[PDB]
């Protein structure tokens, strides 16, 4: 679950007790565990007696954070929370650094989710791939209490006018039923509203001025795409890097997952900018 | 099992920028090591939770392969720790 | 029609270009057709078969903002008007034969039917009063696809194909179109297999030892049957 | 799902976008492909490996969908998104 | 019937009234529709 | 309700101030990124 | 780059660096006036 600013008292108290509150009792239970921290991020784990059906557990599991959902605070909620199940034997981690310094780790981690993660969880074997390192691209208009406050504005203001000029709409279509005779044509509207750049954000507008000039958002905040979790950072060797972490699913083959994923990783290799590598620091199936 | 698990406990109330430089200094005391082929650092990373807090990090020194060390995990380990046990900024440790 | 149902044509190919860089969607409606007309002109599988058309005509609706502030009305009121008059708004439900059905608000049909009819409809500014909404909208034209289809995550074109048994099975037309696909290609843009295709594309073939070893059982029970390791060859080379 | 007024370009960034991104990594997909439509209907269609559980697919990815709910666009929430195991066994078609 | 799996049933019927949320009114669905397995056996009672 | 009334006050409306003065807020912390310079310290701040 | 990301609003780090800080954030009252919320407000170093 994830609690934008939240205390990991509040966090607990109003994310973490009403969810174990309702998970409680689940069906081959051995315990489950919450921890809340000051990143806004709640993680409970439910562990299940050995020999329970993994699959079987995730559903109930989600069964009872469904019924939980309603009471949850409503931002926890509009993020939403993810329930899965864990795959707990690591078959290798792989990590993407830029030795020199042009790539940051928050670069690197959006360039996996990008481009490498979704192509290596879709090969034969695994069970599930984990990003460690930075978090993913996120519009983060900065802005200044100072300035807002000097035209007259609440930050509450700024919300709603991103709020209310950041959307799609259904613009509909030109010659569509009901129609006294047969048309001769159909055509979609298209009315685009969302902004795709951070310049266009900065181009929102607040209100008017006694100047009759338009106050823009830029006039008062910083616009940037950084990242959307400031919490965890990831190096290999000193050089910012991000780590994925690969577990395979059972009754695989860990020696051929292994050289399968390494070489998939060879073949995303001439894709690559330069200044961009990766490496395989650790690999556990050499025992077997 | 061809690392080695090592990581800092800094002051309660620490920012993570203090945490980036002590495991930093760790990562390179690592590198300096032998048979220590790379230094696998996440700062803000609680080991026991897997969970993100700001006053604590971890990271592991992933061996060579046997073959080319000539030192074992334990003395590696004896090593590294006896190098970061001078830091005084916070509480660093390396295990098996 | 098919032999079954869900899987596809007979013998042949799926095929589905996708986009993975950005290249836009006459890109691919380009690719798609180059692709088609090399299909065609290898002598034995005729003009492929596709949904994808780049070609649909529709109008953009760009609003001026600086205007929209400038006149006093408010930018969610003007995609209000446009939402509900043009496109529909869901309001509730209600209940009737014993069932629960929705109800929706739009324009009537000839109110929606020209350039005209969009600039027409009517949203209220700060001072108060109805305004046309014309004056703050700038409908041009535009050619897209419809519908617009994505194949693993990426925009994508579906092509399936007819065969010819009788001069290219589908194994090396497989190949043969991977070439093709290597040839008519830019960067950022590949192509991928499905339905049948994606099996024969990724099958771990085990026909050639089950063959062995079913050859394997059938003369060491007759070695067994017959005392020898040379009287059971006897009847296993008799059978070709 | 359903985007009443919704032209295929708005469907597909703004429907078919954050499915898909809920859907992958759901375990024993082979493929999956989106078809957004003038009629302001998307069609999801995942396949899976051959042998695979269909109830235990469809439970798994209408329990992503349900957690991807949140980040539509409110008409699309209120109409409700639908999963369903599609059957290949045509027995009859009747016609009035 | 008697034999069969609780939990296959359980997650059919989970599925099929997820497939028929959309035909419901929508100050149900937006209550959501729970389905779990169970007997109504009260198989015990504890008295404070 | 003659009391809610008598003070010209009405249900709806005393619903909503209890909805408006019993509610979790969450307040973020001090010394936190981005950072022209780096921080020592992170502070979390709870407001209740 | 063909995904969705969210866009978030926050102060910039060098504002929420300190107590005042907090207490000069301002907004607005009923007479249409920007107010400090210091003057509201008690803001106590704890521990947790
Ligand atoms: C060296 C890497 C492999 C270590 C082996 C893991 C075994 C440890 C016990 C299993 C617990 C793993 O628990 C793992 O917690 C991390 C916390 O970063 C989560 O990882 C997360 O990292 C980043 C940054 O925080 C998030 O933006 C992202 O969404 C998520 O992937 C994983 O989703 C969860 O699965
Ligand atoms: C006289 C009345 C006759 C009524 C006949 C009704 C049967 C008609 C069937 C149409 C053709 C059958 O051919 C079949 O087409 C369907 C629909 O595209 C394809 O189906 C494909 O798309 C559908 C649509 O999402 C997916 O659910 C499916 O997994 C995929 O394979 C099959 O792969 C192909 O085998």
């Amino acid at each position: 679950a994830e609690y934008p600013g939240a205390n990991p008292k509040v966090i607990a108290e109003t994310v973490a007790t009403p969810l174990e509150e309702a998970i409680n009792g689940v069906e081959n239970m051995m315990y489950m565990k919450s921890v809340a921290g000051s990143d806004g991020v709640l993680v409970t784990t439910v562990t299940f007696r050995p020999g329970t059906d993994p699959d079987q557990a995730q559903v109930q599991v989600q069964n009872r954070v469904a019924q939980a959902e309603a009471r949850l605070p409503e931002d926890v909620r509009r993020l939403g929370i993810t329930t899965q199940k864990q795959s707990p034997t690591l078959t290798l981690v792989v990590h993407l650094f830029s030795p020199n310094g042009k790539y940051d780790s928050l670069y690197m981690r959006n360039y996996a989710t990008l481009k490498v993660k979704d192509e290596l969880a879709r090969l034969p074997g695994v069970g599930q791939i984990q990003i460690f390192g930075s978090g993913e691209y996120a519009m983060r208009v900065w802005l200044d209490p100072n300035k807002v406050a000097a035209r007259g504005l609440t930050a509450s203001d700024v919300v709603t006018a991103m709020q209310e000029q950041n959307v799609q709409v259904s613009a509909g279509q030109l010659g569509a039923e009901p129609l006294p005779q047969e048309s001769d044509f159909l055509i979609s509207i298209n009315a685009q509203g969302r902004l795709h750049t951070e310049e266009e954000f900065g181009n929102i507008i607040l209100k008017t001025a006694q100047d009759g000039s338009l106050v823009r958002l830029r006039d008062v905040a910083r616009i940037e795409m950084g990242s959307g979790s400031y919490a965890l950072r990831s190096q290999l060797n000193n050089k910012d890097a991000v780590g994925i972490g690969i577990f395979q699913s059972p009754g695989a083959n860990a020696i051929d997952l292994s050289n399968a994923v390494r070489a998939k990783m060879a073949e995303l290799a001439t894709r690559f900018p330069e200044d961009m590598q990766w490496a395989a620091p650790y690999d556990p199936t050499v025992f077997v | 099992k061809l690392y080695l698990i090592g990581g800092v406990k800094m002051p309660e109330g620490s920012s993570l920028a203090r945490t980036d430089a002590v495991i930093r200094k760790m990562s390179e005391i690592g590198m300096n090591t032998e048979g220590v082929d790379y230094a696998v650092a996440f700062p803000g990373l609680n080991a026991l939770q897997f969970t993100n807090t700001p006053n604590t990090g971890t990271v592991f020194f992933g061996l060579k392969p046997f073959d080319q060390r000539k030192h074992t995990a334990a003395e590696i380990n004896a090593e590294i720790n006896a190098k970061i046990a001078q830091i005084q900024q916070g509480f660093g440790f390396s295990i098996l | 029609p098919p032999p079954i149902l869900g899987l596809g044509q007979g013998s042949g190919y799926s095929l589905y270009i996708q986009d993975r860089g950005g290249l836009g969607y006459g890109a691919l409606q380009s690719a798609v057709n180059a692709m088609s007309g090399a299909i065609m002109q290898t002598p034995g599988m005729h003009f492929p078969i596709s949904t994808y058309q780049a070609n649909v005509p529709q109008l953009d609706v760009q609003v001026d903002r600086d205007k929209a502030k400038a006149q006093g009305v408010s930018l969610t009121e003007l995609f209000g008007t446009l939402q509900t008059y043009l496109g529909s708004s869901y309001v509730n439900d209600f209940n009737q034969f014993g069932r629960t059905w929705r109800v929706m608000a739009q324009a009537d049909g000839p109110y929606r039917e020209s350039v005209e009819d969009i600039a027409n409809l009517r949203t209220r500014n700060n001072q108060g009063e109805m305004v046309p909404i014309g004056s703050m909208v700038n409908i041009s034209t535009t050619y897209g696809p419809d519908p617009v289809i994505r194949y693993n995550g990426y925009p994508a074109a579906d092509l399936i194909g007819d065969a010819d048994p009788r001069v290219l099975s589908s194994s090396q037309a497989m190949t043969h179109l991977e070439e093709l696909s290597k040839q008519i290609l830019p960067n950022g843009m590949n192509i991928e297999w499905t339905d049948l295709s994606f099996q024969q594309a990724t099958q771990g073939n085990t026909a050639l030892i089950v063959f062995p070893v079913a050859v394997l059982l059938a003369f060491l029970v007759l070695a067994a049957l017959y005392e020898s390791w040379t009287l059971p060859l006897a009847v296993i080379l008799i059978v070709p």
